[PDB]
């Protein structure tokens, strides 16, 4: 079990793992603001 | 000193009149740019001393505006004046003369003259009557001078930059229009940020 | 108006884009049911990129003369909702990201063979070292008053 | 009795030679040959492996600092 | 004491000297003494300007809408009209605080050495706390002992708070909290943040 911990712990599956998260995120942030051009808060 | 708790650095250690301990980019760690330093002081507090009066009297009494004072020189047929008297060879070529002549020939006799005490303070027929009788009274005088000098040059930065912000104007005529009305006229239009 | 650059709040061209973008995606979409999912998809779009259209004419966004956004970069911040905000944001997650990596390498390096958890994280210190990003600002700031962030003469090897 | 030179074991050393991979580098001494004929009796590990795949190598004593 | 998660150990660096300890640093800002020394200053100052902005801000507020008196909003009383324009009482404010706080400064630097008014000579300062200045300060006497400390920091950090809250809800709303929590009181499940979105 531990071993199988440590594999998961190797650079490759973290990092697409991390990526997916990271793209997920970014299309639905443009999802809910489409276009986003300009920032329009402040 | 003139900061609390700030220590005084090295070569600063009081031991000349004027130190009061500021000089937080070291250009002091030199000897001769010390020595140097001071001299150019000595020389730019006392004819910024000598050149704020210039400015003043004429600006408040019989005279006009302070820059007008060499328009002649703008125009070509302009004469100087000496509080409403156009000196004959008030010209402006013979005054451009006396300038060169004088000045380079005077400042290079005394400054190719290296005491090197005498070119920070000339004396020799300046001081005949002995204002230097008292060593005591010699250095507060010196300090004296030194300060005096520091705030005329500060007054001269303060001329600059108002005649910017007020184009065309005088020194009195700003502080009696500022006093005229306290919290309305002020460095406040100038400056929100 | 700098150097002239009207805002599409008011210019025309960008009427004509607009008029001519939405004019070829109606034609297009007269060909199906007008309730057929991807008809609907299509008109989905068209008001998107409408509501789009408006949101950039309400915005200051000052225009060129052919009908497209210009961004007004040169430090006025009037035109400030394209840069200077949205530059000190990316600034903040760069230092983020930056600092994080160098505190986590700072700290593993102090093991057997650092290699070994360079190539596998020690994802639980990882875990316990990533969400430190809200220092990175003030912390390495210290390290600089304390010279704690950078070296002399210490090269090679370590 | 007669005295043997070089550091004791494991001081860390730094290098003064400057024609090594480790110029201004931190290394470990693992040995120093008593023997007064050597030309190089000091022997240093390091915990950075060079260009030819070695880690280890030897210098005499001039060209050494023994920093701690 | 009181480590806000009863089942947490307290890191070393909050050992309990200082008042108001609770191991409150799951991020181990400052885990260096001096660092620690810097942000106790910081959430001081921060805690009592907090303190007297949330005054400020909720007092007037009901006194207005009490008929007793009549003064803008903290928010509506910038373009109000005093007897001074606005740039003139900011510059003397600026002046004013460029000497108190490079005076705090300096004493942050140095324990003991701005001490007197550099004015006149008696009079000056009785030696202070880092954090807790002395006489000219504290006129009634007060001992500064504990549970005055812990007092005053928790009121500042739940004022900080408050005023972090008072911001926000003018940014989303504009309006004066007190109403805010009269249509609170109205029915606190149709007011709150989720209607406003
Ligand atoms: C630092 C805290 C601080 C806060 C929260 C405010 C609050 C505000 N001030 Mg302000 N002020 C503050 C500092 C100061 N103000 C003023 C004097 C003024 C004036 C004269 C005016 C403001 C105005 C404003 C508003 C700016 C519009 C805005 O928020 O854009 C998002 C806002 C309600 C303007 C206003 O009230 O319009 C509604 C305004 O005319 N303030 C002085 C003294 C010079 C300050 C010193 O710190
Ligand atoms: C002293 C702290 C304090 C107090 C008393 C209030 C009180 C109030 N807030 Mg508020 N708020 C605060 C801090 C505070 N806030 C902070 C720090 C933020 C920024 C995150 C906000 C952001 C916020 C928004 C965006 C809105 C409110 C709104 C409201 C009102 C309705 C309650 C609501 O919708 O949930 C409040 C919503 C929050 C996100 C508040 C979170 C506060 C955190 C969790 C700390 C408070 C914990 C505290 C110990 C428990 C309450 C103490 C109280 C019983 C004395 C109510 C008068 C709403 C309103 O005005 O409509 C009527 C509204 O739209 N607040
Ligand atoms: C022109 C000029 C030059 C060459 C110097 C040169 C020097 N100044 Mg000085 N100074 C000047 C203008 C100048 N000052 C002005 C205009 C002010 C007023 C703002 C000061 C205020 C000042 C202070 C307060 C101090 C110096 C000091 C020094 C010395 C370091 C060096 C000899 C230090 C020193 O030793 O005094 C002689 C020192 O403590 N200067
Ligand atoms: C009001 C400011 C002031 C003060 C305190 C001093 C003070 C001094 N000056 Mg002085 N001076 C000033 C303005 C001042 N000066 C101006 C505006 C000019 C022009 C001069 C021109 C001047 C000369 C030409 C000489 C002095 C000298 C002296 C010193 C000897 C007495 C003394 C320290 C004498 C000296 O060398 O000191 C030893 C000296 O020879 N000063
Ligand atoms: C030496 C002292 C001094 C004094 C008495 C004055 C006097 C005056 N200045 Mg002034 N000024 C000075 C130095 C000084 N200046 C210097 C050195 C600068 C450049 C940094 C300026 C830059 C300046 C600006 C930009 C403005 C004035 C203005 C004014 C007027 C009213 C505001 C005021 O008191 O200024 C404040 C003077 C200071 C802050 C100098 C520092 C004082 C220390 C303590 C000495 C008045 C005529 C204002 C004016 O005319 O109204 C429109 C205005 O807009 N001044
Ligand atoms: C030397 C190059 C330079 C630098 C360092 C900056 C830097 C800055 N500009 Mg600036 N600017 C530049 C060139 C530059 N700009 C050019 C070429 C123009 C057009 C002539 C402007 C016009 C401009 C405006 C109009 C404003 C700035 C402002 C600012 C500041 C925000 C920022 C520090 C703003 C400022 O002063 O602070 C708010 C501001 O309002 N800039
Ligand atoms: C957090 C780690 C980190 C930090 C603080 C820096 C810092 C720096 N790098 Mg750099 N670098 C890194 C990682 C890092 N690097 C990695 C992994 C690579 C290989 C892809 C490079 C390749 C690289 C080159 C080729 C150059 C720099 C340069 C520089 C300097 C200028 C900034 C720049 O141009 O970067 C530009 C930005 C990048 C190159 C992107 C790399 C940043 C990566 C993606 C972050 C890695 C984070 C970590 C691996 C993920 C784990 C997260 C955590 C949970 C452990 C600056 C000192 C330049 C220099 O010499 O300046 C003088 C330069 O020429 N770097
Ligand atoms: C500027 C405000 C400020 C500052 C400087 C501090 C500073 C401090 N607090 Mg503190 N605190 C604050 C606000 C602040 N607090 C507020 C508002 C609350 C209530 C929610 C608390 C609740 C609190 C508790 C319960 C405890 C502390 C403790 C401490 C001390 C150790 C923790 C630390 O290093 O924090 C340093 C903090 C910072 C460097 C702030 C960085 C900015 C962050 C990112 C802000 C967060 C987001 C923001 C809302 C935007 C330190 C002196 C602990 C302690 O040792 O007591 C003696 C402790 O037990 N505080
Ligand atoms: C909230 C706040 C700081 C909060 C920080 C917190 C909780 C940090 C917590 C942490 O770090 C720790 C503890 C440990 C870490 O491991 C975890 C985290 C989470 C990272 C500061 C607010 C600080 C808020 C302050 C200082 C507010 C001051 C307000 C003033 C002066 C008001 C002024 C006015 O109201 C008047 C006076 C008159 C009006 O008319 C006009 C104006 C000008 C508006
Ligand atoms: C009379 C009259 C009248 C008519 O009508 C007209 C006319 C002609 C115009 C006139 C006048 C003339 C004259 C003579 C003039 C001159 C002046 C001067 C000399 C000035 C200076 C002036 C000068 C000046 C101010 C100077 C200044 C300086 C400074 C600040 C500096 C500072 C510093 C130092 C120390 C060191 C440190 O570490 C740094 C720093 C910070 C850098």
């Amino acid at each position: 079990m531990r071993d199988i911990k440590t594999y998961l712990s190797v650079a490759p599956v973290l990092s697409t793992l991390w990526f997916g998260a990271l793209a997920g995120l970014l299309i639905e942030i443009n999802r809910l603001f489409p276009d986003a051009l300009s920032f329009p808060f402040f | 000193e003139w900061f609390p708790g700030q220590p005084r650095p090295a070569h600063l250690d009081g031991s000349s009149p004027g130190d009061f301990g500021f000089d937080p980019l070291g250009l002091a760690t030199v000897p001769e740019n010390f020595e140097r330093f001071k001299e150019s002081e000595i020389y730019h507090c006392r004819w910024a001393m000598l050149c704020v009066p210039g400015v003043l009297v004429p600006e408040a009494l019989g005279l006009g505006n302070w820059v007008k004072a060499q328009e002649w020189a703008a125009l070509p047929d302009g004469q100087a004046t000496y509080l409403g008297n156009p000196v004959p060879w008030g010209n402006l070529p013979t005054i451009l003369a006396i300038e060169f002549l004088a000045i380079a020939f005077a400042e290079q006799q005394r400054t190719m003259e290296k005491d090197p005490e005498k070119k920070k303070y000339p004396g020799g027929a300046f001081d005949p009557l002995g204002f230097s009788k008292d060593p005591a009274k010699f250095e507060e005088l010196k300090l004296k001078e030194i300060k005096n000098g520091r705030l005329a040059m500060l007054a001269f930065v303060g001329f600059c930059v108002q005649q910017s912000a007020y184009p065309g104007t005088g020194p009195l005529e700003n502080l009696a229009t500022h006093l005229a009305d306290p919290w309305h006229n002020n460095i406040g239009d100038i400056v929100i940020p | 108006d700098i150097a002239g650059l009207t805002p599409c709040k008011e210019s025309k061209a960008f009427a004509k884009r607009e008029k001519q973008s939405v004019k070829k995606l109606n034609s297009s979409l007269k060909k199906y049911a007008p309730d057929s999912a991807p008809a609907l998809a299509i008109q989905a779009t068209i008001d998107k990129t409408k509501r789009r259209f408006e949101n950039y004419g309400k915005f200051g966004l000052l225009c060129g003369s052919d009908g497209l956004p210009h961004l007004i970069v040169s430090g006025d911040q009037r035109h400030w909702g394209e840069f200077i905000t949205p530059g000190v944001l990316f600034l903040y997650i760069a230092g983020w990201i930056g600092w994080v990596g160098r505190s986590y390498l700072i700290a593993v390096s102090g093991e057997k063979k650092p290699a070994m958890r360079e190539i596998i994280i020690d994802v639980e210190l990882a875990a316990r070292i990533i969400p430190r990003g809200f220092i990175w600002p003030v912390a390495a700031y210290r390290e600089l008053i304390n010279g704690d962030l950078v070296v002399d003469d210490a090269d090679i090897g370590y | 009795k007669p005295p043997p030179r070089g550091p004791k074991r494991g001081t860390k050393v730094k290098i003064l030679r400057r024609e090594s991979y480790w110029y201004n580098g931190t290394g470990s001494v693992v040995t120093v040959d008593q023997d007064p004929n050597t030309r190089y009796p000091v022997v240093v590990r390091f915990a950075k492996v060079n260009y030819a795949g070695v880690s280890t190598n030897n210098y005499a004593l001039d060209e050494i600092k023994e920093v701690a | 004491k009181g480590s806000w998660l009863p089942g947490l150990q307290s890191p070393a660096y909050l050992d309990g000297s200082l008042a108001g300890d609770n191991g409150f640093d799951p991020l181990a800002l400052a885990e260096d003494p001096e660092d620690l020394r810097w942000f106790v200053q910081a959430e001081l100052v921060n805690g009592r300007w907090a303190m007297l902005g949330v005054a400020g801000m909720l007092i007037p507020e009901v006194l207005t809408k009490a008929g007793l008196l009549n003064a803008p909003e903290w928010y509506d009383a910038g373009k109000e009209t005093y007897f001074a324009s606005s740039s003139t009482l900011f510059v003397i404010e600026f002046i004013l605080f460029h000497y108190v706080e490079i005076r705090r400064w300096q004493d942050i630097k140095n324990p003991g050495s701005v001490n007197q008014d550099p004015i006149f000579k008696s009079y000056s300062l009785p030696p202070h706390e880092c954090g807790y200045p002395g006489s000219v300060f504290n006129p009634l006497n007060f001992a500064p002992t504990l549970e005055n400390k812990e007092k005053e920091l928790a009121n500042g950090r739940l004022a900080m708070l408050a005023f972090l809250g008072f911001l926000v809800q003018h940014n989303v709303t504009g309006k004066g909290p007190f109403e805010n929590l009269q249509q609170h009181l109205a029915d606190p499940w149709h007011n709150t943040i989720i209607q406003t979105i």
